């Protein structure tokens, strides 16, 4: 084998897990921190939460009789009614969500960059498994060496294996769903399409069959206690 | 039924922390025992499965109002696990083996 | 029935949602949506292709080019027959 | 008997909105007054309940404290803001109530808190008509809203406007298929509503609800009684009235079951036998 | 750096 | 029970020993060179146990499963809690002239 300096562990080895592990709970709560909800007006949040309905109602109607249903249908989409029919109405939001959109892996790139810098002609540890030669080029920058096993890693490459292989660590201390990881807007197209979709939908009444298939087995009472 | 979001969710995520605990053990294990290359790789295949087995037990009888299927007792996130292993078996081949 | 009391009679805008008139009002597909990705696919294939040295010089490109029209697919293939 | 004990039971006593103020406002008080300092910011919502269980419970000595703390903490809050509109209202103060939740309406537009706030004031001063518009107009914005839903429904259950409350409470249902609270609730209304044509919805709908819960004994008899009541009707056919007597069998069945279980359950006179004397007849 | 613009070229891919 | 917690500790405990002894071992290696290329017996029986039983603990400590009908938890609420409606509150009701005013 090779027999490494054992002040690389020490300094080469371990500060690039701890900062990984910390960059990315920085990365995670700078996230959070600049997560500001945008004002919202009555009329938007409005129609959202009729659309709301109209889904749900799509979605579970088959709990609701027959001409509660069909009275819906009359409310949402039909002219008489008129309703889904006289319902409608460098820029800096832009910018601020392109560079909310950047700042979730450039900065992982930026402190691989920085490492690759600082930690530059070292071999910090041996992949324990024999990666091809042709990968030489990025596992081994700042390295002179022409013979040297593929599977010897500097520390840049290695950096980048810890970033990929600690976001599931993030997932089970952080909580579910972290932000630190590596990877509606118009109402009147809404509204149409809401009126197609629940013109295409049919009506089945869930309860037309609910006696017979209760009736079939005794009702459980065990636990009342 | 009627499946509940939130129930389903926390079950997802217990499924997910366990995979993700058993995984990064079972590359600290591998960089303990210094297996490289191909044998390396299939312990951690022999890991899932023995987890999945414990899954089975956890889950127990009655599952069938646990999850809809054991499928995702099995193959549930198992490239999220194999990028935790991975990294945890690199870690300690390197600080057990190298050294 | 001896108790058999009502509680109902006088009626007194109108609710949000309510009516008062009762009224009377009342392969192929899939062939396309399995097309999709396969026509989908090769496009992201083809700007991978054409990258060159762009690709051999972007490692994590290809293999998220590779992931995301491909393997996913294949990986999700339960999913895509179900939707 | 340790903190964390009562910390869980005042969080359950949250998480379904009980009104029991009189053992909330002791627990909270014991929490706040020995174990404040054993855990972090966790009681300040609990600071919320202890002054409105104090607004219910009419120890008003303690709601000053809650009130004064909070806003000490938390100044131009819009949570803070509407506690004190409450506690305003405590003492019928109405005009200085309507006017802070005017402001705070004026300062965000989009805050719910102040229209349910304002309505609650309206109800509490008689204007049931009024009360009920408002409520309407502020759906008319907000449609979604399951609680303030189920507000209206029981608003109007109260002023005997049934064919309202039925339907506020079958887009309840639409909202919540898989309570069986409000499928049993909707059954209710419905029988009260009208009669066979009515009747037997309510009896479906009874039958879902016990579909969904099988303990819901409530629905089950209400069921049952509904069978009946559409046996005893005229006007139902011969099919109708041969399958609602097989229902009202059913039921009673399960009634007599029910009732044997309960009293296996206990051990006193046979009151539930008493009971099925009633099915009996 | 060298490898900073050849892994930030994709990123701009990955972003398109 | 939360035994079990205690259990992983000690487990992790095991695996942090398994490691010493490994390096111990290499040290041995690179202070021998001979053909050997070989962990002791002990060191790879107790890892492995340790893994075990590691694992075992740790699958208690994920947690407990909660089930997918969503009737399960709402079994118990009686009609006496939904109703209650927190934001409608009225307080001129008879407990307030009732109570200590
Ligand atoms: C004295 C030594 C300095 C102490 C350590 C510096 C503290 C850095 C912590 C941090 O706050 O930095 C983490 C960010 C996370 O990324 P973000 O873009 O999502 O949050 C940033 C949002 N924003 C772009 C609007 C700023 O990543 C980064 O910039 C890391 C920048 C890498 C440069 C290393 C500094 C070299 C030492 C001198
Ligand atoms: C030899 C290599 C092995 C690697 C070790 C990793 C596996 C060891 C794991 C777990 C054993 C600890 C068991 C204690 C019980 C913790 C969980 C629990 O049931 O108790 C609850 C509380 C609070 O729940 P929570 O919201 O915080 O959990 C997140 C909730 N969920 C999972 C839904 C997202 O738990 C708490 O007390 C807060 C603490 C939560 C657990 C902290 C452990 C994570 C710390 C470090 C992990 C790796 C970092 C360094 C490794 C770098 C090497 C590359
Ligand atoms: C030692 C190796 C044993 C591994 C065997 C295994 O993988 O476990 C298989 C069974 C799970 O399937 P089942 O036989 O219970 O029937 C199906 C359950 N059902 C009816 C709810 C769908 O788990 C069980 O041994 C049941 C564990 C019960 C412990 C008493
Ligand atoms: C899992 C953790 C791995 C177990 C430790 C294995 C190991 O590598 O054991 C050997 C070291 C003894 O190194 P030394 O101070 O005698 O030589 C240093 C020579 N000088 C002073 C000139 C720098 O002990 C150690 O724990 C290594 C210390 C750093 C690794 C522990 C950090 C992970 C927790």
């Amino acid at each position: 084998e090779l027999l490494l300096d054992s002040n690389i562990r020490l300094w080469v080895v371990l500060p690039i897990v701890i900062i990984t592990f910390f960059v990315g709970m920085i990365r995670h709560y700078v996230s959070i921190l600049l997560q500001s909800d945008k004002k919202l007006t009555q009329e938007q949040v409005s129609d959202s939460q009729v659309l709301i309905r109209s889904r749900v109602l799509r979605e579970n109607g088959k709990y609701i009789p027959k001409q509660s249903f069909l009275t819906r249908k009359y409310y949402f989409n039909n002219p008489e009614d008129g309703f889904f029919k006289k319902t409608k109405r460098d820029p800096t939001m832009l910018t601020d969500m392109m560079k909310g959109n950047v700042t979730n892996v450039l900065p992982m790139i930026l402190i691989g960059g920085w490492i690759n810098m600082t930690f530059s002609g070292f071999v910090t540890t041996k992949v324990p498994f024999p990666l091809t030669l042709r990968f030489k080029p990025m596992l081994q920058q700042g390295i002179e060496l022409l013979t040297l096993d593929a599977s010897w890693v500097s520390s840049a490459s290695w950096y980048f294996l810890n970033v990929f292989g600690l976001r599931s660590i993030y997932s089970l201390i952080l909580g579910q769903d972290n932000a630190a990881d590596q990877s509606p807007a118009d109402t009147n197209k809404a509204f149409k399409t809401e009126w197609e979709a629940l013109e295409l939908t049919d009506h089945q009444w869930a309860l037309d069959d609910v006696e017979e298939e209760l009736m079939a087995k005794d009702l459980h009472f065990e636990g009342m206690f | 039924p009627f499946i509940s979001e939130a129930a389903v969710r926390g079950n997802a995520a217990v499924l997910d922390y366990c995979r993700t605990s058993v995984s990064a053990l079972s590359g600290a294990t591998a960089g303990i025992l210094g297996l490289t290359g191909l044998y390396g790789f299939i312990f951690y295949l022999l890991a899932s499965v023995l987890l999945s087995l414990l899954l089975i037990l956890k889950a127990g009888r009655r599952w069938n109002k646990y999850f809809k299927s054991r499928r995702p007792l099995f193959t549930g996130g198992l490239i999220g696990g194999l990028f935790t292993y991975v990294l945890f078996w690199t870690f300690l081949y390197g600080m057990v083996h190298v050294y | 029935f001896k108790w058999a009391i009502e509680l109902s009679g006088p009626g007194g805008l109108y609710p949000v949602g309510y009516l008062d008139k009762q009224v009377p009002d009342t392969e192929k597909r899939c062939w396309d949506i399995a097309l999709g990705p396969l026509k989908q696919i090769p496009m992201n294939l083809f700007i991978m292709y054409m990258a060159g040295n762009t690709i051999s010089i972007f490692p994590t490109m290809m293999v998220c080019m590779m992931a995301w029209r491909p393997i996913q697919a294949l990986m999700a293939i339960s999913a895509t027959f179900k939707m | 008997v340790t903190w964390e004990e009562m910390r869980d039971k005042m969080r359950k006593w949250r998480e379904e909105n009980s009104r029991n103020s009189e053992q909330i406002v002791e627990v909270g008080e014991e929490l706040i007054n020995e174990y404040a300092s054993k855990l972090g910011d966790d009681i300040w919502i609990i600071y919320e309940q202890v002054m409105i269980a104090a607004l219910d419970y009419g120890r008003d000595d303690l709601a000053l404290f809650c009130l004064q703390e909070l806003r000490r903490q938390f100044p131009g809050s819009h949570r803070v803001k509407r506690l004190t509109g409450m506690r305003f209202e405590a003492m019928e103060r109405y005009d200085d109530a309507i006017q802070l939740y005017d402001r705070i309406l004026q300062e965000d537009p989009t805050n719910t808190a102040a229209r349910k706030r304002k309505i609650a004031i309206r109800k509490a001063q008689g204007k049931n008509v009024e009360a009920i518009r408002e409520l309407n107009e502020y759906l008319e914005q907000f449609v979604g809203d399951q609680e303030a839903w189920h507000e209206l429904a029981e608003l109007y259950i109260n002023e005997h406007d049934y064919a309202k409350a039925a339907f506020c409470l079958e887009e309840l249902m639409m909202t919540n298929p898989h309570n069986h609270l409000y499928c049993q609730q909707y059954a209710e209304v419905k029988y009260t509503q009208g009669g066979l044509e009515n009747l037997e919805l309510s009896r479906k709908y009874f039958a879902q609800a016990l579909k969904l819960n099988n303990r819901n004994m409530r629905a089950l008899f209400g069921l049952y009684m509904s069978a009946s009541h559409i046996a005893s009707n005229p006007k139902a056919s011969a099919k109708t009235k041969k399958d609602n007597m097989k229902y009202a069998s059913w039921a009673a069945s399960q009634i007599n079951r029910a009732y044997q279980f309960a009293g296996r359950s206990k051990k006193e006179t046979k009151y539930s036998l008493k009971a099925v004397e009633d099915m009996l007849e | 750096n060298p490898m900073v613009m050849m892994m930030v070229l994709p990123l701009l891919i990955f972003v398109l | 029970p939360s035994l079990w917690k205690g259990l992983v500790g000690i487990g992790l405990f095991a695996l942090a020993h398994a490691a010493f002894s490994a390096a111990q071992h290499r040290s041995y290696m690179r202070l021998t060179e001979k053909e050997d290329e070989s962990l002791p017996i002990d060191i790879v029986l107790q890892t492995l146990l340790a893994f075990a039983v590691t694992c075992y603990g740790i699958v208690h400590i994920a947690g407990e499963f909660k089930d997918m009908d969503a009737t399960s938890e709402l079994k118990n609420k009686t009609f006496d809690t939904l109703r209650n409606h927190p934001s409608f509150y009225v307080f001129n009701h008879r407990g307030r002239v009732l109570f200590r005013p």
